[PDB]
This record gives structure tokens, C-alpha cells and sequence, in this order.
């Protein structure tokens, strides 16, 4: 029932210091080794290092030894990674993982993984526009409600519907890279056509790098 | 020495046996450090499949087996299902570097996936994005197996050159592909023309959707 929750900025300017924190719930830091792994989008995993949960012992990747630092706060039951002199080669999805205390190196519990982007551009919150229900494309008496997420500089944007209550029929498409460097995506959801007027639909957009949280209701524009 | 080499991709028929190799050296697994096999789906953390070269955790199907010989390990999958399409990595300890190393990855693919025609949904702009001068046509394309797909936009009759941004096709959970094309337009451009069309071409077949600025 171990739960790892990752916190930290999504955007880091070059030559700055990236700082990530893995908070552990349902278990203590002691009794295990705690590791940081990173995966550049399109590549495989790379081991950054781990820290002992009981003692002060830490081990790092030799290729990253001079820039990375792992620490732990036992009072808050969490650990942390910091990477100095960050460049574009450090853009990746960062996971925290658990490893048994023994001298074996298998990772069985992983965190969600926070995307970290190293760019000189500024963060831009998303503009969210509802997409009125269209039934020409959908089949068997159902419509498709949409939400368009336009012009947000970092990549991770999460979209849910009805505060996570509506899950079936939801499809969030991969984002597009505008010529201005900003990202845009669309989240569509197929709903029963005979339920448009009686059921309210709200798309929840969360863009954590800009700390922006919008909730746009998709009301029927035409009929 | 001190590297884990994997094939970039392996292919096999459904229901048959396939093997993924992991080539080490004398420092990592000629050392006898265990080979570990992780499975990862798009947009998910790596899931641990094999440890100690043949051991499966609780909750891993018996169709995944591991073997180790000399400086080479192998992950064998029998009775290939479409759900086995993922990325497979091998990891091992290295005493020369004193570090955990991963392989660059193997992309597994089954060969028995039939062709699928794409479904297309065209959303016109709303007054919200119109008055904010963020008006854009949204063309969502989904559920087509052959990843290759070509997108064009038409202004009444005529190809639109500028304002179009088309994503690369991406695998969804059902192993089919999805993509989207956004056409950016100003309010004058939207109100001036009579209709805009998104045309999606896939394996010699065409699906065209059209919208009007009516009111």
C-alpha cells in the first residue's frame, strides 16, 4: 500500500538547480534504499543514485556524481534529489523508486514520475475552450464533447471530466507543438446523446508547472 | 565491457514464442550480477517482470520467463498476445562503474494486427476563441492501426498552407493510433470563407469533414 508522491517544478532554466521531492505514505523511509531514476522522452531509464533509509550512505551514478545530490528528511518521511548546472540533457521524466535494504538492486515500487523540462522559455498557462457536442462523427445515438487546451509552454497537462467521476469514453489526444514553441491538445468524451440537456459536463484542466487549474463547463452551443 | 546491449525491436506472430536478448560483459553479468527485466507501456512507470534472471514477482504471468548463460540473458514470452506490445528493458549491477545500468530498450510488436480505418471528428471554433483571436479548427483522428496518415486542409476548395499543425501518430491503449491537426485562423478568415475542410488520407482511403461559419 506504499504511495510515492512526487513534487517539484516542471520547468528549470539552464544552469539552475532542479529540485525534486518524493514523499512516502503508508511506510517509513527506514527499512529500504530509496532511488531516483530518470528517463528522457524517447530513451530508456537511467539510474541517478540511491540513499540508505537507515544510515547516511548514498551512492550516485559516476557520470552524474559532480552535479547530483540525494538527501532525506525522516521527520517529514521523504527524500529529495537536486541536480545543479542543469542543461537540456537533463530534461526527462523523473521517478522515485524503492529497493530492499539488502545489497540487491531491483526496483519494485515506483512513483508516478514528474516531467522536468530544461528550457530558456517562460511558463505559459493554458487557454481552455469548450468544444460543443457534435454527433456527426459518433455512432449509435451519442455525441462528443470536447475541451481544447491551447498555448501552454511546458508539456504535462492533465485533463479529467466531472472531477474524475466521468471516465468511460474519455480520450485525451497527444499534444501538438505549435510553431511558437507552445503546446496544445484536445480532450474529447463520448456521452449519450439523449443526456446532453439533463447532464452537466465540466472538463478539469490542471497545468502544474504554471500552477493553473481551470474547470470549464461544456454547455450546448447549438441545439 | 560495462554495457547492456538489447535489440531495438523484435517481432513475432500471435500465440508463438519470442525472445529478447540482453548482452552484458565480464563486469556486470559475466560477474554474475543478476539480470532484471522491466516492462513499460506508453505513459506508465516501468513494471518489474523478472528478477534474479528467472524469478517472477507475485502478479506476473507465467508466459514471461528469464534465462541467463555466460554474458547473455534472455527474456522469453510464449503465447504472444496483442497486450504484450510494450518496451522491455534489462538492468544489472556493474562493479567496474559500481552503478545500476539499464539497457536501451526493446520494442516488441505482434504481426497479426489488422488494418483499421480512422475515425475523424472536426470541431469548429466557438465564439469564446473567436473574440479572443484564438480561433482554431480541431481535427481529431483515432483508431487506425497503420500509423501512416496524411492530413490536409481546404478553404472552400483550396489547400490551406499556413496555420496547420499536425501531430505525429501515437499508440493508444488499444494498440491503435491517434493524431490531431489544428488549423489556426483569425476571425476575419473564419467569417470570410464559406467552409473549411479537414481531409484525412489513410492507405488510399479519404475521409473529409467540412464545417461552416453559419452563425
Amino acid at each position: 500500500q506504499l504511495q510515492l508522491q512526487e513534487s517539484g517544478p516542471g520547468l528549470v532554466k539552464p544552469s539552475e538547480t532542479l529540485s525534486l521531492t518524493c514523499a512516502v505514505s503508508g511506510g517509513s523511509i527506514s527499512g529500504y534504499y530509496w532511488s531516483w531514476i530518470r528517463q528522457p522522452p524517447g530513451k530508456g531509464p537511467e539510474w541517478i543514485g540511491f540513499i540508505d533509509g537507515n544510515t547516511v550512505g548514498t551512492n550516485y551514478n559516476p557520470s552524474l556524481k559532480s552535479r547530483v545530490t540525494l538527501s532525506k528528511d525522516t521527520s517529514k518521511n521523504q527524500f529529495s534529489l537536486k541536480v545543479s548546472s542543469v542543461t537540456a540533457a537533463d530534461t526527462a521524466v523523473y521517478y522515485c523508486a524503492r529497493k530492499p535494504l539488502r545489497r540487491y538492486f531491483w526496483f519494485d515500487v515506483w512513483g508516478p514520475g514528474v516531467l522536468v523540462t530544461v528550457s530558456s522559455a517562460s511558463t505559459k498557462g493554458p487557454s481552455v475552450f469548450p468544444l460543443a457536442p457534435s454527433s456527426r462523427s459518433t455512432s449509435e445515438s451519442t455525441a462528443a464533447l470536447g475541451c481544447l487546451v491551447k498555448d501552454y509552454f511546458p508539456e504535462p497537462v492533465t485533463v479529467s471530466w466531472n472531477s474524475g467521476a466521468l471516465t468511460s469514453g474519455v480520450h485525451t489526444f497527444p499534444a501538438v507543438l505549435q510553431s511558437s514553441g507552445l503546446y496544445s491538445l484536445s480532450s474529447v468524451v463520448t456521452v449519450p446523446s439523449s443526456s446532453l440537456g439533463t447532464q452537466t459536463y465540466i472538463c478539469n484542466v490542471n497545468h502544474k508547472p504554471s500552477n493553473t487549474k481551470v474547470d470549464k463547463r461544456v454547455e450546448i452551443k447549438t441545439c | 565491457q560495462s554495457v547492456l546491449t538489447q535489440p531495438p525491436s523484435v517481432s513475432g506472430d500471435p500465440g508463438q514464442r519470442v525472445t529478447i536478448s540482453c548482452t552484458g560483459s565480464s563486469s556486470n553479468i559475466g560477474a554474475g550480477y543478476y539480470v532484471y527485466w522491466y516492462q513499460q507501456f506508453p505513459g506508465t512507470a516501468p513494471k518489474l517482470l523478472i528478477y534474479q534472471d528467472n524469478k517472477r514477482p507475485s502478479g506476473v504471468s507465467d508466459r514471461f520467463s528469464g534465462s541467463k548463460s555466460g554474458t547473455s540473458a534472455s527474456l522469453t514470452i510464449t503465447g504472444l498476445q496483442p497486450g504484450d506490445e510494450a518496451d522491455y528493458y534489462c538492468s544489472a549491477w556493474d562493479s567496474s562503474l559500481s552503478a545500476v545500468m539499464f539497457g536501451r530498450g526493446t520494442r516488441l510488436t505482434v504481426l497479426g494486427q489488422p488494418k483499421a480505418a480512422p475515425s475523424v471528428t472536426l470541431f469548429p471554433p466557438s465564439s469564446e476563441e473567436l473574440q479572443a483571436n484564438k480561433a482554431t479548427l480541431v481535427c481529431l483522428i483515432s483508431d487506425f492501426y497503420p500509423g501512416a496518415v496524411e492530413v490536409a486542409w481546404k478553404a472552400d476548395g483550396s489547400a490551406v498552407n499556413a496555420g496547420v499543425e499536425t501531430t505525429k501518430p501515437s499508440k493508444q491503449s488499444n494498440n491503435k493510433y491517434a493524431a490531431s491537426s489544428y488549423l489556426s485562423l483569425t476571425s476575419d478568415q473564419w467569417k470570410s470563407h464559406k467552409s473549411y475542410s479537414c481531409q484525412v488520407t489513410h492507405e488510399g482511403s479519404t475521409v473529409e469533414k467540412t464545417v461552416a461559419p453559419a452563425e
